[PDB]
RNA sequence: AAGCUCGUAUCAGUUUUAUGAGGUAAAGCGAAUGAUUAGAGGUUCCGGGGUCGAAAUGACCUUGACCUAUUCUCAAACUUUAAAUAUGUAAGAAGUCCUUGUUACUUAAUUGAACGUGGACAUUUGAAUGAAGAGCUUUUAGUGGGCCAUUUUUGGUAAGC
RNA sequence: GAGAACAGAAAUCUCCAGUAGAACAAAAGGGUAAAAGCCCCCUUGAUUUUGAUUUUCAGUGUGAAUACAAACCAUGAAAGU
RNA sequence: GGUUGCGGCCAUAUCUACCAGAAAGCACCGUUUCCCGUCCGAUCAACUGUAGUUAAGCUGGUAAGAGCCUGACCGAGUAGUGUAGUGGGUGACCAUACGCGAAACUCAGGUGCUGCAAUCU
């Protein structure tokens, strides 16, 4: 029973939570921009904390969403940073996962002091076909519990391909 | 200084509790309601006597605390702590008011007659109907005289008429004595803390059979 | 110190029927209102335009006008020792027909048909209504229903 | 498969369910009120809506008025009945939409008695023109577009079917800024391009572009055209003749019903489950208590 | 007080029938919101404290918060529900039925809407009871400090307040 | 709630559940979910003309509000507002 | 009888969890030249019904299921209430007469019906 119960990446979300705006933020944006080929999008802080120097609507951070073979491309070159090794967690209860990296140069980008060094959060978000049902306008249904993604199925997929293990729990 | 209870005996005013509107009230003098052997199964204390009001009046938290102390002390003197479960089935929620018109001399320090006579809180009181139960005890059947005596001794510390009535029905609960017995025989009962849970014929058989295997199990 | 605004004392009135909030149903708008039709007034808090004042809640009037979105209702209002003719521009969400005169017109049709049938067959319909009359004589049989004797019960507490 | 949400008994008690078409996700009652409600001083005049819906494989254009017991259909045209006029592939595209609108217009006017007058545009060049009125005679049949939930956008097929209806003769008030060929800067229309969209110029342009760029995609796509001997030079003539025959005879010859209502009902009720009985529920309960008590 | 137009016209501090409106009394909170007594079973890497411990989302212990199902008790400014009394409308001649004119309004349309012609149904003509006449107008006096009782009810300990 | 470098009880991202437990300038109350809330686009009907109506009420005034007409505009695919 | 479109009344229709579905339809599904829209052809827009599957959505069934609906000499003619008395009672409050009359609890059953059109071994 696996005709269309095949698990595939909905998308990959690349995030950098730079803590301020100006040079650091726009440079992080450039990093994402030439990493993805897609014009990234800048998010703003949703309230004020004052321990960190962030407040409302200050253009705090950057992210971008990628899909398809470019998504799994960026994913494998970024997973090779973690050496095909995750934890028992890093995997959501719903069937997604993610991992953080430092020194993004590990994904093939020169130092280039006109950019500088940034970390990243990668989040892989998964699905089985028939997710239009939950996103389309007309007749927006749910997905049945058979066809809902799950942590176990997602881990089994990520294991049986990618040559990846779950060291460190 | 705490003017008498004849001044607040009768349900003259509407109920007036601690709210966002009326705030800044004094605490109750009765704060404990369950005492004796509270961590006791229903099967241990088959008796009950109730102290029932026979008047539509309102009682004070002070009187409730006093009656509580008196009754507990008598019960504990004779029968012991592990012998009874005194529950106070009434709660002082109605707030009482004072205008507080001064007491030295109203010639120049006038206090303004009845201008602005709305009062501030004085204390707390329970509004008690006729037939409304007060002071359940639930002992064993052989502590009957003691419980009657203790409730009758508490009875002096309230206004109005109160009656001490015997009960069937395992008196924490409803469900008369033989019916409780036949259900406990059939296995329709579980001992949850201080009060039981009863079988229903409504929920899923999953839950009913994991929670009540003895009922239709054919081994006993 | 007092407050006597338009929607004063209207809290529970213009509440909205538990589990009947929002999304007015469209038979309300498809219902047709001709001049002379009797209509009951029952405001809807969800439609803030064209509302009645709280006086006219549950009052039943007659239509004098018909407009785009509304109808004009006539009411007779007590002011002292008299009644006064009040005209209300109210939207149709606050308005419903009257099953009273509906039933009256049914009885009209039946009275006409009955009078016709009688003019054919047999005169003296007696087509008015009469109140509930006292019931006639009858015979109440035992034959299996013997009278069961009841006694007053003694006092018991069961508490 | 999940529990911690656990809709409680109180929640389920005081939950107000939406209307059924809303729960189904098929209707906007906001739009429906705004669109169905009539000026109450007309007292009886139906407000007719041209309901244009797009499934996969079919376009569904209906002329509907509203009533309490339920809406009533004056006329209804589909795309799947175009093969008797000469369209057999791409019968859910912009051009089939135009032709379906043309057909509902002509069919409606036929049965309504207003076909000799308000004959509509038979010189289709994309020039934006509504159906002006004829003095010394009736007015045209006014009918309002019901889209539903698909997004108002410039280049779309609800608008194709509208343009077809208006050309076919119906009065359908609309603006020209959602027909394709409308420029975001200069507020004017490109009716030559629009005529191309009517006559498949974009589909034909794509067939040419594949057939001289990529041939495997052209082989799997459009193979109905290859098999029916059609190529990308006479799609205009196809839709032209389809328009002409739609204008010739729109009178809705239906199917032949092929094992009629009773035979269908039998073959359905065979596989449609009976529900259950109360005694049967009691018996299954008895069986569960006996098995999960005695255990053989 | 003067009358005026009429003489069963139309009416009514009343019931019944039909149809509505209401959110008080009651009740309810193992239903929402707030208040509230008691234990019982789960629960954290994500509470505190101590133990076996160089560390381990490593092992154990008490209690608090949480959750689950129970549980005693409440609300003038809470409520799913929901009275009695009080309340609106109607109970046909200015009515119902059929055919058919006007319109500059409306309709896709002599389709609708309004007012109508013409014809048909009358004395159990469309519940009850009563109707010491019904309807209409003008003008003008005194008054514009109130008090009591039953019942509902606020303030106040209460008051011949 | 579960997940993701620095990231921690709270910073940004993703999914889940979520009948409103939020917000709607300002009291409180009502009302509102492909919304009356949040975001975006276009705008000035917050215009003109003078009348009928509802509340307060003497059935006066003011204040506010309602529903139309004759115009002119905005909006949108349009119904409509 | 099923399905689609458009609906009416708006839970007997909602929710949790399992199981089935022939035909047709719906659906997922395939690609991005053109209109169109996004950080992302995911949503939206368009093009093919071609390459594929009922996996989901969808419909129906199941559950001593939760919820909701109806009924009940079920509680209960109880609570409450209109009217009455030179009635009882220190009072608080109560009974009685002529009347109207609930909610919770309990039990039983039930779990969408239906209009217009089009189509389906």
């Amino acid at each position: 029973q696996n005709p269309m119960r095949d698990l595939k990446i909905e998308k990959l979300v690349l995030n950098i939570s730079v803590g301020e705006s100006g040079d650091r933020l726009t440079r992080a944006s450039k990093v994402l921009e030439q990493l993805s080929g897609q014009t990234p999008v800048q998010s703003k802080a949703r309230y004020t904390v004052r321990t960190f120097g962030i407040r409302r609507n200050e253009k705090i951070a950057v992210h971008v969403t990628v899909r398809g073979p470019k998504a799994e491309e960026i994913l494998e070159r970024g997973l090779k940073v973690k050496e095909y090794q995750l934890r028992d967690r890093n995997f959501s209860a719903t069937g997604n996962f993610g991992f953080g990296i430092d020194e993004h140069i590990d994904l093939g980008i020169k130092y280039d002091p006109s950019i500088g060094i940034f970390g990243m959060d990668f989040y892989v978000v998964m699905n089985r076909p028939g997710a239009r049902v939950t996103r389309r306008k007309r007749c927006k249904g749910t997905v049945g519990n058979s066809h809902k993604t799950t942590k176990e199925d997602t881990v089994s997929w990520f294991k049986q391909k990618y040559d990846a293990d779950v060291l460190d729990k | 200084a705490r003017r008498p209870a004849r001044c607040y005996r009768y349900q003259k005013n509407k109920p007036y509790p601690k709210s966002r509107y009326n705030r800044a009230v004094p605490d109750s003098k009765i704060r404990i309601y369950d005492l004796g052997k509270k961590k006791a199964t229903v099967d241990e204390f088959p008796l009950c006597v109730h102290l029932v009001s026979n008047e539509l009046e309102q009682l004070s938290s002070e009187a409730l605390e006093a009656a509580r102390i008196c009754a507990n002390k008598y019960m504990t003197t004779v029968s012991g702590r592990d012998a009874f479960h005194l529950r106070v089935r009434v709660h002082p929620f109605h707030v009482l008011r004072i205008n507080k018109m001064l007491s030295c001399a109203g010639a120049d320090r006038l206090q303004q007659g009845m201008r602005g006579a709305w009062g501030k809180p004085h204390g707390l009181a329970a509004r008690v109907d006729i037939g409304q139960i007060i002071f359940s005890v639930r002992t064993k059947d052989s502590n009957k005289d003691v419980v009657v005596e203790g409730l009758r001794r508490a009875r002096y510390k309230f206004p109005g008429q109160q009656k001490i009535i015997l009960s069937k029905k395992w008196g924490f609960t409803n469900l008369d004595r033989p019916e409780y017995l036949k259900k406990r025989e059939a296995g329709e009962v579980k001992d949850d803390g201080a009060f039981v849970k009863f079988l229903s014929k409504k929920g899923s058989l999953e839950n009913n059979i994991r929670e009540f295997p003895e009922y239709f199990a054919a081994q006993a | 110190g007092k407050s006597h605004g338009y929607r004063s004392r209207t809290r529970y009135m213009f509440q909205r029927d538990f589990r009947k909030h929002g999304a007015v149903h469209l038979s309300t708008y498809l219902k047709v209102y001709k001049v002379g039709d009797i209509v009951d007034i029952k405001a809807n808090g969800s439609i803030q335009k064209g509302m009645p004042h709280k006086f006219y809640q549950g009052k039943t009037g007659v239509v004098y006008n018909v407009t785009k979105s509304s109808v004009g209702v006539i009411i007779n209002k007590m002011v002292g020792n008299r009644y006064l003719e009040k005209r209300l521009n109210l939207r149709v969400e606050h308005i419903k027909h009257s099953k009273c005169r509906q039933e009256f017109l049914e009885r009209v049709k039946a009275n006409a048909a009955k009078r016709a049938e009688a003019k054919a067959q047999g005169v003296a319909v007696q087509l008015k209504r009469q109140p509930a009359q006292p019931r006639e004589s009858r015979i109440v049989s035992t034959e299996g229903n013997v009278p069961q004797t009841l006694a007053p019960v003694p006092y018991e507490t069961f508490i | 498969a999940f529990q911690k949400d656990a809709k409680s008994s109180a929640y389920s008690s005081r939950f107000q369910t939406p209307f059924r078409r809303r729960r189904e996700g098929k209707t906007d009652y906001y739009q429906r009120k705004r669109l169905v409600t009539q000026h109450k001083a007309k007292y009886n005049t139906p407000k007719y809506r041209l309901v244009v819906r797009f499934t996969n494989k079919d376009i569904i254009c209906q002329i509907i008025s509203s009533t309490i017991t339920g809406d009533v259909v004056l006329a209804a045209a589909y795309s799947h009945e175009l093969p008797r006029y000469g369209i057999t592939h791409g019968l859910t595209n912009w051009a089939a939409a135009y032709a379906t609108g043309l057909l509902i217009a002509r069919r409606t006017l036929q049965k309504l008695g207003l076909d000799e007058t308000y004959k509509g545009v038979e010189e289709v060049e994309g020039e934006y023109e509504l159906t002006e009125a004829v003095e010394d005679g009736p007015r045209p049949f006014k009918v309002f577009l019901d889209i539903g939930l698909q997004r108002t956008t410039t280049g779309a097929r609800v608008f194709g079917a509208l343009k077809g209806a208006s050309d076919g003769g119906l009065y359908v008030p609309h603006s020209e800024n959602r027909f394709p060929g409308w420029d975001f800067e200069t507020e004017e229309i490109d009716p030559e391009l629009l005529r191309s969209y009517i006559f498949g110029g974009h589909v034909s342009q794509y067939m040419e572009e594949l057939a001289d760029d990529d041939e495997e995609r052209f082989s799997e796509l459009f193979k109905g055209y290859l098999a029916d001997d059609i190529d990308a030079d006479s799609l205009e003539d196809i839709y032209t003749s389809a328009h002409e025959a739609i204008r010739a005879d729109p009178a809705f010859k239906p199917t032949e019903k092929k094992f009629t209502k009773e035979q269908y009902a039998a073959e359905s009720k065979k596989y449609r489950q009976t529900k259950l009985s109360k005694e049967e529920r009691a018996a299954r309960v008895a069986a569960k208590i006996a098995a999960l008590a005695g255990q053989q």
